[PDB]
C-alpha cells in the first residue's frame, strides 16, 4: 500500500495551531515513538477551547464533542497505519 | 387561574367541589376510577371556598411536578406525593436554584436547606478539576449573570462564588441564617473564609463573627478583629463593623 | 501657584501621547500630545485637599482614566466624559469623580492598575502597611470596584509593582518595597503571589539583605525567560536574578524555589538613590538619587551592569560620544 | 404480574408502560391476585401479620416491584382507621412504624436522659414482648430491603421533615438497650 | 505593537495582515478591542461593530446589541438593518443578536402571513427565555396578531404549549420585576391588555376547540 490519511477540516480551529501544539505536546511513549495519549490529548483539548469565550458555545458543545472525537480516531488511525510498518520490516 | 385572576376581588373565590360523584362510559354504574382504594374523604358536610393564594399553591404543586418529569421524567409519581421542603430537597439534589428561588417566595420555605445544598456542590467545585466544571456548566447556564452571562474563561466555582454573591445580594433575611449555614458549611469542609465574605459580613455585623472565632478556633483573627475594634474606638472603622456609634474613644 | 511651586507626580499614557502633573498645590494638570508637536495644556482641576501624591492612568484599551492620591486617606477616580461625538463637533470634555476609595488613615503611598492580560485590577497601598486589590466585575460601570483582596504588610508600605504573566500556567504577584529605615529590620521587600490552589494569595517570597529606606523597585518585563530581574533604587542601586526552579503543584504560591542573586551592586550615587527605570524590554536603566544625578547603564557581552552615562540635575551633564574604541 | 399497572406509579422508563399513557388492565387472574393483595393491604389480623411481611419482604426484592411495594404502602399511608388496627387492618405503614417509634424513642428519652448523653437515673423503660421483637426485626429487614432496591423511598424517607429518622436514631443509639434493635 | 499608539486606521489594516501571516491572534484581539472602543467613543457604532466582529467578543456584541434594543424602543426603527440581515452563522454566537435576527425574521415572515413557522419561531424563542426584562415586554407584545387570526389550523396541542407559556412568562415577569413584586411602570395598563387579550385568546380556543372537535368528524 502507499497510504496515507484523510485530512482534517476543523471549523472552530487553525489546523496550523493544532499542529503545532501537537508537535510540543507529543511525548515519548512506550511502544518506540513520541506521541502524545489521546486522554492528555482531549482534555487539553477541551481546557483550550474553554480558555477562549463561551457564549453561546452552549449550544454548539456537541459539535465541539465530535470534533474532538473525530479528531481523535484520526490520531487513532495514524497509530493504527502506524504500528504495521516497523513488524514489515522486520518481516 | 386565568379565568379567575380576570375578575374584580368580589369574585375572587371558588367553593372546593364536592368529592366523588364520576364514573365513566355514559349509562353505567355510578362509580368508576383508575386510581382507587381509600381510606377516608375530606370533609364534604363542610364546604370550603379556595383563593388565588391557595390556587397558586396548586399551581407551584403542579408546576413543579411537570418540571421534575421534564428534566427527569423518574421523578412524577412522587412529584404526585412530594410537599414543599420535599420538593426542595428533591430541587437539591436536581439543580434547579431559580425554581426554588421561586417556591421559597410561594411557600416562604427555608432557603438555608439551599444554601447548604449549593455550597456543598460548590465545594467540590473549588476542590474539582475540569471534568466538575464540565458538568456545572450544563446547569449554570440556567443561571444568568450581569457582569457578563457565560464565558468558559474562568473556573466554575469562581461564578459560583459570584452567584451565591448574587443571590445573596437579591435574596435578604434579616436574621443570616444564610451567612451562618454558609460559613459553618466552610469550615467543617476546612474553608478559610473568603474576603469579600469577610468584608461584606464584617461591614454589617462583626461581634457575631467574633464568637464564631470562639467556636471554631479561628483565634489569630478573633486577635485581629479586636485589635482594629479598639483602633476604630480609638477613631472610625464602625462602617467597617456594620456598627453606625460615631467614634472617638472608649 | 499650581504646578509651579514643586512637582510631585507626572503620568503619561500608555504608548505615550499625553502628560499630567500633580501637585502639593491640590489641583491637576493635564497635557496632551499633539501628533502635530507642542505640549499643550488641555485641562486643570482641583481633586482633593492634600499633596496629591500620584496619578496613575487606566489602559487606553479602557478610557482616559485618572486615579489620583495623596495626603487625603483617601483616592479619587476621575473619567474623561466626552460632550459631543460622533463626528459634527466634540464637546467639552470633563472630568467625573468615579468614585474615591477612601480605604486610608495614613498616607496613601501608592496607587497602581493591574496588567490587561488576566483583567485589569486596581491596587492601593497605604502608610499603614496594608494594600487593597479591586476588581471591576462590572465591565460597564466606571464607579464600581469590589474588593477582591487586602493585605496586611506589617511593614508600612511605600512602593508596590506589579508580576507580568506571559504564560498559560503564570499566574501574578506583587512586589513592595517599605520607606522603613530601621537598622535592626533586615530586609525591606516582600514577595505574595496569587497561590492559585487556594485560590488566594501567598507569600511566595521576602528577601533579606535588604535594610534601607526603599524607594523604587523594577520588574523584568516577563518574556519567554522563565528567570526574572528586579532594580531596587532606595539608597543603593540592587539588581536581582531569580531563576524559578520548581514549585510545589499546590503550595506554589506558598513556597516557592528561586535561584536568588544579588547581581549588580552600584553605590555610585552617593545619595538617596530615589528611583530606577528600565527599557520597554527592561534592558537599560537608568536611576536617580537625591543628588540630582541619573546613571545609564548597559549590561555587557556578560550581562555585566554599567554606568553608560551621567546627567546632573545639580549640575550639567557628561558630553554625548560615539568615538571610544 | 402482581404489580398491575393499573396502580399509579411512574419512572424515567415506565413510559413505555400505560401509567403515562391512560388505561391498562391486566389478565384477569393475575387481576384478581394482585387486586386481593391490594385489600389484604388493608385488612389483617394480628397472628398473620408477620407472614404477610413475608410476603412483604419477598416482594420488597427487586428495583421495580419495589417501588411498586412503596406505592402499595403510601397508599397505606396517609391518616386511616384501617392501617391503624392489628385487628381487620394492617398496622404497618410509614405512618404507624413511625409513629410507633416516636412514641418508643420519646418514651425512652424520657427514660433515660436527654441529648448528649447515654444513660441516667430516670424511670423505667417501657417494656419490650417477643412479639414486638419479632414485629420490629421483621419490619427493619422489609424497610431495608425496599430502601436499597429503591432509592425514591430512602430520599423520600431522609426528607420526612415531620419524622427526622436521623435524630430519632441518634437518640436511639445514644439508648443503651439489647442492642439487636441498636 | 503594544508600544505604538496607534491613530491611523490603514496602518492598523497592515499591521493586520502582517499578524496575518503568522496567525498571532490575541494581538488581532487586543487591537481590534481598542480600535472598537474608539470608534465607540467616536460613536462610530458601525465601526466599533466591525472590530467586535474581528475580535470575535460576543459579549461587546451583545453589550451594543443593548444599544440597539433601547434604541429601537426609543425610535421603532431596525439599526444597521442591513448588516443585520446577511451576518450568517456568527448569529449562534451572540444571542442578542440572535434575538435580533429572529425579530427581523419575524417582522417578515408576518409580513407574508406564514403564522404557523411564526408560531414556531415564537414558540422557540420563549422556551429560550430570551431577552432582559425591558424587553421580554416585547416578546409578549408578539402574540397580538396570533390573537388576530380569524382562521387557524394549529393544533390543539399547539394552542395549549402556547397559552402554557403565555402566563408562564406572565408569572416570570411578575418575579422578574420583583421576586414578589412588580414594579415597572408599564406592567399596569400592561397588566390589562393581559386581561383583554387572554379574554380574546380564551374564547379563540372556545373557537378552535370547537373547530378541532369538528374537523374529527
Amino acid at each position: 500500500s502507499n497510504e496515507i490519511p484523510e485530512p482534517l477540516q476543523l471549523d472552530f480551529f487553525d489546523r496550523s495551531q493544532i499542529e503545532q501544539v501537537i508537535a510540543n505536546c507529543e511525548h515519548k511513549n512506550r511502544r518506540g515513538q513520541t506521541v502524545c495519549n489521546v486522554k492528555l490529548l482531549h482534555r487539553v483539548l477541551v481546557a483550550e477551547v474553554n480558555a477562549l469565550q463561551g457564549m453561546a458555545a452552549i449550544g454548539q458543545r456537541p459539535l465541539l464533542m465530535e470534533e474532538i472525537n473525530t479528531i481523535l480516531q484520526y490520531v487513532v488511525e495514524r497509530n493504527k497505519l502506524l504500528q504495521c510498518l516497523h513488524a514489515k520490516r522486520h518481516a | 387561574l386565568n379565568c379567575l385572576r380576570l375578575i374584580r376581588p368580589e369574585y375572587a373565590w371558588i367553593v372546593q367541589p364536592v368529592s366523588g360523584a364520576v364514573y365513566e362510559r355514559p349509562g353505567a354504574s355510578p362509580k368508576r376510577n383508575y386510581d382507587g382504594e381509600s381510606s377516608a374523604v375530606p370533609s364534604s358536610s363542610q364546604i370550603e371556598i379556595l383563593e388565588l393564594r391557595d390556587l397558586e399553591k396548586e399551581y407551584v404543586l403542579a408546576q413543579t411536578r411537570l418540571t421534575l418529569a421534564k428534566h427527569n421524567p423518574s421523578t412524577a409519581a412522587i412529584a404526585g406525593s412530594s410537599a414543599a421542603e420535599e420538593m426542595v430537597a428533591l430541587l437539591v439534589q436536581a439543580g434547579l436554584f431559580d425554581t426554588a428561588i421561586s417556591l421559597c417566595q410561594t411557600f416562604k420555605l427555608g432557603l438555608t436547606s439551599i444554601f447548604e445544598g449549593l455550597a456543598c456542590k460548590c465545594i467540590r467545585l473549588q476542590q474539582g478539576g475540569e471534568a466538575a466544571q464540565a458538568e456545572a456548566w450544563e446547569w449554570l447556564a440556567a443561571n444568568q449573570l450581569a457582569t457578563v452571562i457565560t464565558t468558559k474563561e474562568s473556573s466554575a466555582t469562581d461564578e459560583a462564588w459570584r452567584l451565591m454573591i448574587s443571590y445573596l445580594d437579591k435574596y435578604e433575611s434579616k436574621n443570616t441564617l444564610y451567612h451562618h449555614c454558609i460559613i459553618n458549611k466552610l469550615l467543617s469542609h476546612g474553608v478559610p473564609l473568603p474576603n469579600w465574605l469577610i468584608n461584606r459580613y464584617k461591614a454589617m455585623d462583626a461581634a457575631e463573627l467574633l464568637r464564631l472565632y470562639l467556636k471554631y478556633d479561628l483565634l489569630e483573627e478573633a486577635a485581629e478583629l479586636v485589635l482594629e475594634y479598639v483602633d476604630a474606638l480609638l477613631g472610625k472603622g464602625h462602617q467597617y463593623f456594620g456598627i453606625q456609634a460615631p467614634l472617638s474613644a472608649t | 501657584a499650581d504646578h509651579k511651586d514643586l512637582i510631585h507626580d507626572v503620568s503619561f499614557d500608555f504608548h505615550g501621547r499625553r502628560m499630567a502633573t500633580c501637585s502639593s498645590d491640590q489641583s491637576v494638570k493635564v497635557w496632551d500630545k499633539s501628533e502635530n508637536g507642542n505640549w499643550h495644556c488641555t485641562a486643570s482641576w482641583k481633586t482633593h485637599s492634600g499633596s496629591v501624591w500620584r496619578v496613575t492612568w487606566a489602559h487606553p484599551e479602557f478610557g482616559q482614566v485618572l486615579a489620583s492620591c495623596s495626603f487625603d486617606r483617601t483616592a479619587a477616580v476621575w473619567e474623561e466624559i466626552v460632550g459631543e461625538s460622533n463626528d459634527k463637533l466634540r464637546g467639552q470634555s470633563h472630568w467625573v469623580k468615579r468614585t474615591t476609595l477612601v480605604d486610608s488613615r495614613t498616607s496613601v503611598t501608592d496607587v497602581k492598575f493591574a496588567p490587561k492580560h488576566m483583567g485589569l485590577m486596581l491596587a492601593t497601598c497605604s502608610a499603614d502597611g496594608v494594600v487593597r486589590i479591586y476588581e471591576a466585575p462590572d465591565v460597564m460601570n466606571l464607579s464600581q470596584w469590589s474588593l477582591q483582596h487586602e493585605i496586611s504588610c506589617k511593614l508600612s508600605c511605600s512602593c508596590i509593582s506589579w508580576n507580568p504573566s506571559s504564560s498559560r500556567a503564570h499566574s501574578p504577584m506583587i512586589a513592595v518595597g517599605s520607606d522603613d529605615s530601621s537598622p535592626n529590620i533586615m530586609g525591606k521587600v516582600q514577595i505574595y503571589e496569587y497561590n492559585e490552589n487556594t485560590r488566594k494569595y501567598a507569600k511566595a517570597e521576602t528577601l533579606m539583605s535588604v535594610s534601607d529606606p526603599v524607594h523604587d523597585i523594577a520588574f523584568a518585563p516577563n518574556l519567554g525567560r522563565s528567570f526574572h530581574i528586579l532594580a531596587v533604587a532606595t539608597k543603593d542601586v540592587r539588581i536581582f536574578t531569580m531563576k524559578p526552579l520548581r514549585k510545589e503543584l499546590s503550595s506554589s504560591g506558598g513556597v516557592t524555589k528561586f535561584e536568588i542573586h544579588t547581581v549588580a551592586q552600584f553605590d555610585n550615587h552617593n545619595s538617596q538613590v530615589w528611583r530606577v527605570s528600565w527599557n520597554i524590554t527592561g534592558t537599560v536603566l537608568a536611576s536617580s538619587g537625591d543628588d540630582g544625578t541619573v546613571r545609564l547603564w548597559k549590561a555587557n557581552y556578560m550581562d555585566n551592569w554599567k554606568c553608560i552615562g551621567v546627567l546632573k540635575g545639580d549640575g550639567n551633564p557628561v558630553g554625548n560620544s560615539y568615538q571610544g574604541f | 404480574e402482581y404489580w398491575c399497572p393499573t396502580e399509579p406509579l411512574q419512572s424515567t422508563s415506565l413510559m413505555g408502560s400505560f401509567l403515562g399513557v391512560a388505561h391498562q388492565r391486566p389478565p384477569q387472574r393475575q387481576v384478581l391476585l394482585s387486586k386481593f393483595v391490594r385489600q389484604m393491604s388493608d385488612l389483617l389480623p394480628a397472628t398473620l401479620y408477620l407472614p404477610y411481611l413475608k410476603m412483604l419482604r419477598g416482594l420488597a426484592s427487586g428495583p421495580q416491584c419495589a417501588h411498586y411495594c412503596f406505592s402499595l404502602l403510601k397508599a397505606n399511608g396517609g391518616s386511616s382507621a384501617e392501617n391503624l388496627q392489628a385487628a381487620g387492618g394492617s398496622p404497618v405503614s410509614w405512618d404507624h412504624f413511625f409513629h410507633s417509634l416516636m412514641l418508643y424513642h420519646e418514651h425512652l428519652r424520657r427514660d433515660l436522659p436527654n441529648t448528649d448523653n447515654i444513660h441516667q437515673r430516670h424511670p423505667p423503660l417501657r417494656g419490650i414482648t417477643q412479639r414486638e421483637l419479632d414485629g420490629l426485626i421483621a419490619c427493619l429487614q422489609l424497610t431495608c430491603t425496599i430502601i436499597d432496591w429503591s432509592e425514591s423511598a430512602r430520599l423520600a424517607l431522609c426528607e420526612h421533615a415531620q419524622w427526622m429518622p436521623v435524630v430519632v436514631i441518634l437518640g436511639l443509639l445514644q439508648c443503651s438497650i439489647p442492642p439487636l434493635l441498636k | 505593537m503594544e508600544r505604538i499608539p496607534l491613530s491611523t486606521e490603514k496602518k492598523a489594516l497592515k499591521a493586520l495582515r502582517i499578524c496575518e501571516q503568522r496567525q498571532m491572534t490575541e494581538q488581532v484581539r487586543s487591537i481590534c478591542k481598542t480600535m472598537a472602543m474608539q470608534s465607540l467613543c467616536n460613536r462610530r457604532l458601525g465601526s466599533a461593530l466591525s472590530w467586535s466582529i474581528r475580535a470575535k467578543d460576543a459579549a461587546f456584541a451583545t453589550l451594543i446589541s443593548d444599544r440597539f434594543l433601547k434604541e429601537y424602543c426609543e425610535r421603532g426603527n431596525f439599526t444597521d438593518l442591513d448588516l443585520i440581515d446577511n451576518l450568517g452563522s456568527a448569529m449562534l454566537l451572540s444571542d442578542r443578536l440572535t434575538f435580533l435576527g429572529k425579530y427581523r425574521e419575524f417582522h417578515r415572515m408576518y409580513s407574508q402571513e406564514q403564522f404557523s413557522e411564526a408560531a414556531s419561531l415564537l414558540l422557540s424563542l420563549m422556551t429560550a427565555r430570551i431577552a432582559p426584562c425591558s424587553f421580554w415586554l416585547t416578546l409578549l407584545l408578539d402574540a397580538l396578531p396570533l390573537l388576530e387570526q380569524k382562521q387557524v389550523i394549529f393544533s390543539a396541542e399547539q394552542t395549549y404549549e402556547l397559552m402554557r407559556c403565555l402566563e408562564d412568562r406572565m408569572a416570570a415577569k411578575l418575579e422578574s420585576t420583583s421576586p414578589d413584586e412588580i414594579q415597572k411602570q408599564d406592567s399596569s395598563i400592561d397588566n390589562t391588555k393581559v386581561e383583554m387579550l387572554r379574554l380574546a385568546l380564551a374564547r379563540n380556543l372556545a373557537r378552535a376547540i370547537v373547530t378541532e372537535g369538528a374537523l374529527q368528524e
